[PDB]
């Protein structure tokens, strides 16, 4: 499941699935460990915008959004 | 507030969603101003 | 949704952990004081209607011009959004005396409240105007814990907006 | 997160309207049994570590195929992992129990918790055995208590059974 | 300060106790050793300015360190640095001579780090210094006496770092 | 004459005051932490990891 | 992240080509074009309020079942929320006519928004329809603004209208 | 499951980095081992019927009343379930010997024991006591680098206990 | 992660036993070879580089596409990527190697890999090609090394091309 | 951060006033030689590399006792350190050069810097010889370019002097 | 981090030699006792935790008062918090002993421990006396285990001590 226990109020009651695939962006050969890219976070509705915002920043594909709590 | 600093482009650049925070204030990082280093120094107070 | 019930039990959960005395105690608090707050949403409930015209009409009485054309006190439409408003306003009152907690308020009205205010060209000081007028004539709908319970939540509902 | 009280208001708040008549008295009614209830929240809170303990003993006794190589709660790691569960379970059946509603434990535990332990081979017949008797245990105590006062908390034990039974359904 | 000798008698009167066997055991090592140690001493004393032009020569001169920007430059530091190691030198022949270590922390260890961070003196040059000093007083001293003149040296130069 | 030496103490005469890498982070006792190492979830790890 | 000319250079290097004299003439005439296209996007920032309060004023004025009970634009919270998206997509849509490419919009802005929405509840019609009251005041703005010379920016309104019309697409 | 082999592996991963001479000295270490620790694993293997009867006995004979009823090693199933217990034990014991390292007993044993047991009301100094007879008899079945390693890993145990 | 040896003792244990007498030999039996074994991994990191590189060079000499514009190894940052991802799956190949299993090949270099290139448009063939490439010349160097005692190594040349053999065939 | 017109700004809003005709008319002379200023930062941009491998070279010329062991650019390590260093300073320089103000340098480069290197026990003076050669060849950069118009930069060359004269005071 | 190997190679490099002959031999003897250094990391490793327990036992014999309220290692916290550092100091010692150097101890463990008691009230003497038991018992240990070889321990009995020492010294 989710990372549980959320905020107290209604609106940070509702989790949502978050499927992506980031890419690698420009400028510069990574050669840290790296991972997979698909992957998936579970982010509650209070949160959602800077989440998104900073995957689709950083040249990520967002895939597929899910409604696991609501 | 603790969102703030993990949802940082800071945070998502070096640690990203799978690597443990570690001590970065010893070396020289990109973006950072000279007393970054012996605040750092004050801020450490020993291995134990 | 805040309660002092789901206050406790978020706390709980947060330590991975049973309710303990300390939990239940909190938790007495609450059913103990139901009666007062629910007296109270009662009270305010049966007279929503007054309530409600009679706030609606303090907010011209305070800012005349509002009432003139050209201005957003005029016109049926204006002049029905309005009570519609002070009406959304009371109703969370009675849900959050009824709820135990300012849950109903933080949730429905407070959280987004200026950015919905500023972009439309509403004035908080209306708000407040009906609001101070709605506890005025509660001074005698009500009296004891019932008051104090009906005067917490209208006074919220004025800091929120200040 | 929602209890009895928060749930009302959600109904009513989708209406456009007051708290019904209706709706008050249900409400006012569960304030009138909210002594009963703390008791039976503080059966469970009391006798947590029993609760769990026997109802895994006689999980065991039942299921000794989960003790052998091969079975899920072998070896220690496993068993850890399985009491941890119990107790986690048990934890958000008494939160749904102060709170009058099931929606914390439907919400933080009981949702995706079937995909769950079939991705890690769990297998929910067993887990939703150990809910039933977590659940006779736990009524069990709620019912047979410490000097509380002589009354009727059988609408609180049938209440505390949907719980348990709502969380062996959404698992099995 | 204290020596071998008064080491031990320190440590058994807090004790209360008269001299015990094994405690005078240690007492016949330091007599045993009495006669290299004054021998070396005297050598030491007629030719340390030789000594001592040559371990500045091998770790010090020649260098950053006595160029302007340098903390041996200026004819007063240079002076004040040759004037330490003398102290030194002396000190460590006082600690072998004693056979115990307690006189370089009471009266050269003590606070001197400190003081040469608040006026900007290198300690690791000073360490240098240090150990290339032992390096010539152990040709100069011989098999006798090379291993115990060398350890008072390492004791000043970990005292520092 | 301002780059003047020894007599001649040619190229492998060590330097005066000599540090020895990883002595300043000695000195500081961050030995351990300057540089830090990476401590990372692979992905299907065991227990000990 | 494109712009026109970066575009230009990816199809170039597709070919293994430096830029062809085609495609050196039309950034030539973008260039030409660049005076008239700040105006544009100066003409969006510096109403950005406006053009979405007067849309949004307008879109709760034809669907007043969005500000009632069981609405996606109530109560404050939600409303705050809608007024906050509008913002973001008329901010992405003055971007990509900064840039004279529509990739901002739709790599930053566009890609997924609907299956958001829609995982929401959020009425993708209405926010679609939102959008389209934003394009028609935008571009009242962009064609009579405070003291610019006189001049056909109708190429520009053009491509500014297909920025809107991409969005709505998109949503709807 | 950590054997010097895996740990060397995982050391140089983890710095995306070829295995160097430092990391095969490491795994000469486990492989020169192998013969002691696997002269200590036959020994403890065929042994390991009369290691487990002796050291379920010892638990009796050091805490007298647990054979009394109403206690916990009293009638076929407690004390069926302790020799299991203890043959767990010994049998990891040989894992560990052959595997080069703690693993197999940190994995299986290691972590969740306390828990365990605690919920099951198991007194570690039953199976201390067991381990510590167990140490006794592999006195004069084994010697020299093969005893070592028996001892090392009986030991690790006892610690994991304590 | 597994060896050789955990191995053994996985299936050992999901039969509730000590190890076999069988299993125990065919374990005597690997520390016997395990010198041969470190000059084996041993050859391929004194190599490494050189491994990789003539693996390229060889790749790009056969397709002359990837180097193209429109390719997957153009331009230098793709080569980079390229280039990097012949070592990370070289250095899993040798980790496998030491441990005499193939696990931490498969658990955290194959597993999804093949998913990650199509998703990529990375040519899964090409990529294959170039893992065939590497065995061809590692092995070459665990058969050909700087004054190593004289003997027979072609039990571990094997093991060592399947472990080659499994990337390629996961990847294609 | 600030530029000569932000410290313009500061200085008269400590007065509480609008910008007095005299600071108006020495910000319009920087306007004036602007293009002036930007080949001057352009000049030390375009040879970075060189300017810090010809200080670097010159450096170790004078002060052969920095690459003896010993010595603090001595391993490579060291040498990098001091090698990106210069790099560093060269950079905040040149910063300053485009801004017309010293604070980003003072700011986030020179505030500590001297304590910093005295912790490690980094020869302040050789850095400060350093930064002293760097100026030196990047003043002589400024001065003498390619194909750039004949005019005199001398104002700028003073300016980019008494950066390099801040780091240099700062440090030793 | 140090081992006696790495002491010897920095001391070696600051010289700008390769290592004396002195210094080779006294390494090689480092290697020649180095199975006795094995089991005597080995003894305290075997014992550690009946090691501090027995330390502990006889430090609150000693000096009752800790046990008091009022006491620093009273209540159950306090006395678990002086239970691992007696832990933590006994581990390090342990790291310092299969070394052949203290540094590792000195770095990690003791550098800023004094002043960390201060500032928590901790009493140091009380510590110090604390590693002083725990000394007399792990040498006792390391003197007289299970069924290794005669010989003669008393070179690695003194090292250890020497670090027990350390660690003493630098906390009282
Ligand atoms: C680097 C390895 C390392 C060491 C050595 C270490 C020491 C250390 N000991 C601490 C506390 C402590 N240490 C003790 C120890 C003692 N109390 C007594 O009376 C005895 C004399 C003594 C046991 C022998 C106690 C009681 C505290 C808790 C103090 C307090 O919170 O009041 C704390 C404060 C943080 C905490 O409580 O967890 C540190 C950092 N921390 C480390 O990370
Ligand atoms: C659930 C809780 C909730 C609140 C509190 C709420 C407030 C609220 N008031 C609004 C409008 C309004 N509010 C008023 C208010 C007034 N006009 C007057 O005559 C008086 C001065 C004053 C009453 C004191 C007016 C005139 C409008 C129309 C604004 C417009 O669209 O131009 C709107 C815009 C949507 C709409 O036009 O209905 C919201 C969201 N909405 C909610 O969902
Ligand atoms: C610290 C939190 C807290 C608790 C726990 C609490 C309990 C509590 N339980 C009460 C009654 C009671 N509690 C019970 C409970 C039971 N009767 C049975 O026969 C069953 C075995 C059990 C079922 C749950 C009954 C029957 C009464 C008397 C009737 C009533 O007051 O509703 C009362 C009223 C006083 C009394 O009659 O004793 C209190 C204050 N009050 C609190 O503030
Ligand atoms: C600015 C203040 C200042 C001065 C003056 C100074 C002098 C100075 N003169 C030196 C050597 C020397 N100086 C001389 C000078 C002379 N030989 C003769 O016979 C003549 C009498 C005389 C020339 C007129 C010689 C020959 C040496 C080499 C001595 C040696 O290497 O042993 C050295 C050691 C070499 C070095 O590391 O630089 C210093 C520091 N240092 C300072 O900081
Ligand atoms: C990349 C830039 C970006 C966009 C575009 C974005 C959209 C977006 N809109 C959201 C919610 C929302 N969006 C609206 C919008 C509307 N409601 C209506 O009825 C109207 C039709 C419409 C306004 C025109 C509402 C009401 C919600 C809240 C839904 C809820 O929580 O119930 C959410 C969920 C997170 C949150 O509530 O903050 C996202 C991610 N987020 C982003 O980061
Ligand atoms: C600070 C950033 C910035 C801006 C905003 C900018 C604007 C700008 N707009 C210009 C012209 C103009 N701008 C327009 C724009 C319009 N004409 C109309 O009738 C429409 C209402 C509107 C459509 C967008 C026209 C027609 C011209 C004259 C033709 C041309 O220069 O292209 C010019 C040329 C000088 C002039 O003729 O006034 C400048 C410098 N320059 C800048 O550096
Ligand atoms: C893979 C490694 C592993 C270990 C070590 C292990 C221990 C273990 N011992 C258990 C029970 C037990 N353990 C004992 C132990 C003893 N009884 C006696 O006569 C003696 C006092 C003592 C032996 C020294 C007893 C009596 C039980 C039954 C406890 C109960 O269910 O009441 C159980 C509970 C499940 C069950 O009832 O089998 C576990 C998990 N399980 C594992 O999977
Ligand atoms: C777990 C260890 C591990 C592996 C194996 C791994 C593979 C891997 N290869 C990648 C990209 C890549 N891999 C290649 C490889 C090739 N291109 C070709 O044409 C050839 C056929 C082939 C070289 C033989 C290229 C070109 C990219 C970049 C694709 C792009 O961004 O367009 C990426 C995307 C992230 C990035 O670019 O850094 C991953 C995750 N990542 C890992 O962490
Ligand atoms: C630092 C880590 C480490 C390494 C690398 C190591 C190697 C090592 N390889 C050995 C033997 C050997 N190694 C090989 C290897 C080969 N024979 C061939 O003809 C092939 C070209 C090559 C195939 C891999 C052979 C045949 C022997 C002799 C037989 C044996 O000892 O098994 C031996 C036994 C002594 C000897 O005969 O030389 C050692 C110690 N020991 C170590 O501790
Ligand atoms: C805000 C911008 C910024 C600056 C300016 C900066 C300086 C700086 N220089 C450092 C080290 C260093 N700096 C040098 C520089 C030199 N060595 C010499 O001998 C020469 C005299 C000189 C080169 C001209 C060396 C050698 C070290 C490494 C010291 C050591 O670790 O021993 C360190 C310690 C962290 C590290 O080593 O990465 C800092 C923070 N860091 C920053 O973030
Ligand atoms: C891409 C950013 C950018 C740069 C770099 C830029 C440079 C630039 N430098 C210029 C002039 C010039 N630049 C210099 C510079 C110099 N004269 C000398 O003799 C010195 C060697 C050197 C000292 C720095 C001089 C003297 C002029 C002519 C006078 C002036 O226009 O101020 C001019 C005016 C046109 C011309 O006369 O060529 C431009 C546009 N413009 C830009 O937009
Ligand atoms: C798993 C890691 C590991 C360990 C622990 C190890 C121990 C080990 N200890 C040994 C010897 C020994 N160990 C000792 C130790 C002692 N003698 C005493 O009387 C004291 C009580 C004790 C002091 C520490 C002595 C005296 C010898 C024989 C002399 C020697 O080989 O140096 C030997 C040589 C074979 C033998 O003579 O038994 C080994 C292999 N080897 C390893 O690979």
């Amino acid at each position: 499941m989710y990372n549980n226990v959320t905020a107290n109020t209604e609106w940070g009651r509702k989790v949502f699935k978050i499927t992506v695939a980031q890419f690698p962006d420009a400028d510069g050969l990574d050669t840290d460990n790296l991972s997979q890219s698909n992957y998936f976070v579970t982010v509650p509705l209070a949160r959602l915008l800077p989440e998104m915002q900073l995957i689709k920043n950083k040249g990520g594909k967002v895939l597929s959004v899910e409604p696991v709590v609501s | 507030e603790i969102d703030s600093y993990i949802d940082s482009d800071e945070y998502i650049e070096t640690f990203g969603e799978n690597i443990v925070p570690y001590f970065r204030g010893f070396k020289y990082q990109t973006n950072q101003s000279a007393g970054g280093f012996p605040r750092m120094v004050k801020l450490w107070g020993g291995d134990a | 949704m805040k309660t002092v019930i789901t206050e406790v039990i978020a706390s709980a959960d947060s330590q991975g952990r049973f309710l303990n005395n300390t939990e239940l105690q909190a938790a007495n608090g609450r059913f103990q004081r139901a009666t007062a707050s629910m007296e109270a949403a009662r009270a305010l409930t049966s007279n929503a209607d007054s309530l409600v015209k009679g706030a609606v009409q303090e907010v011209y009485n305070k800012f005349p011009y509002l009432t003139q054309p050209g201005q957003m006190g005029y016109g049926d439409t204006n002049q029905a959004k309005c009570a519609r408003d002070i009406s959304h306003y009371l109703r969370f009152i009675t849900y959050s005396l009824v709820a135990g907690g300012t849950g109903p308020l933080d949730d429905y009205i407070v959280a987004g409240l200026r950015e919905v205010n500023r972009t439309f060209n509403l004035s908080p000081s209306w708000y407040i105007e009906a609001l101070k007028h709605i506890k005025g004539k509660v001074g005698s709908q009500l009296s004891g814990q019932p008051l104090t319970e009906a005067n917490a939540y209208i006074d919220y509902c004025i800091n929120a907006l200040s | 997160m929602q209890d009895a009280f928060t749930k009302a208001i959600v109904a009513a708040d989708l209406r456009g309207s007051f708290l019904s008549e209706q709706e008050l008295n249900q409400l006012t009614n569960l304030v009138k049994e909210s002594n009963k209830r703390l008791d039976a929240v503080n059966a469970i809170t009391g006798n947590a570590a029993e609760i769990i303990s026997d109802a895994a003993h006689k999980l065991f006794a039942e299921q000794t195929d989960l003790i052998r190589p091969g079975g899920n709660a072998y070896p220690n790691r496993r068993m850890a992992a399985c009491l941890r569960d119990m107790e986690i379970i048990l934890r958000y059946v008494s939160y749904a129990l102060l709170a009058g509603d099931a929606s914390v434990l439907e919400d933080r535990c009981l949702n995706g918790l079937k995909e769950t332990y079939v991705a890690l081979g769990t297998p929910t017949r067993s887990v939703a055995r150990a809910v039933q008797l977590m659940k006779e245990t736990a009524i069990g105590y709620v019912n047979s208590p410490s000097g509380v006062t002589r009354g009727d908390c059988s609408a609180l034990v049938n209440e505390a059974a949907t719980y348990f039974d709502k969380a062996a359904a959404s698992i099995a | 300060m204290q020596d071998a000798i008064t080491a031990v008698i320190n440590n058994y009167d807090v004790q209360g106790k008269y001299l015990d066997g094994a405690a005078l055991d240690k007492l016949k090592a330091y007599f045993t050793t009495g006669a290299v140690r004054v021998r070396a001493a005297a050598v030491i004393s007629s030719n340390a300015t030789t000594i001592i032009k040559e371990a500045a020569a091998k770790a010090l001169i020649y260098s950053d360190l006595t160029r302007p920007g340098g903390n041996m430059y200026t004819t007063r530091r240079y002076a004040a640095c040759i004037r330490d190691m003398d102290y030194f030198l002396r000190y460590a022949t006082y600690a072998m001579l004693a056979g115990d270590p307690s006189i370089l922390d009471e009266r050269v260890l003590n606070g001197l780090k400190e003081t040469y961070n608040s006026l900007g003196v290198p300690i690791a040059a000073t360490v240098g210094g240090i150990q290339a000093m032992k390096e010539v007083v152990g040709g100069l001293v011989g098999p006798d006496a090379a291993k115990e003149a060398s350890i008072y040296f390492d004791y000043l130069s970990s005292g520092l770092s | 004459l301002r780059t003047l030496g020894p007599p001649e103490g040619g190229m492998l005469r060590p330097a005066v005051g000599g540090t020895a890498e990883a002595a300043a982070q000695k000195q500081l006792g961050i030995t351990a932490v300057a540089p830090a190492s990476v401590v990372e979830l692979r992905p299907n790890a065991s227990e000990e990891d």
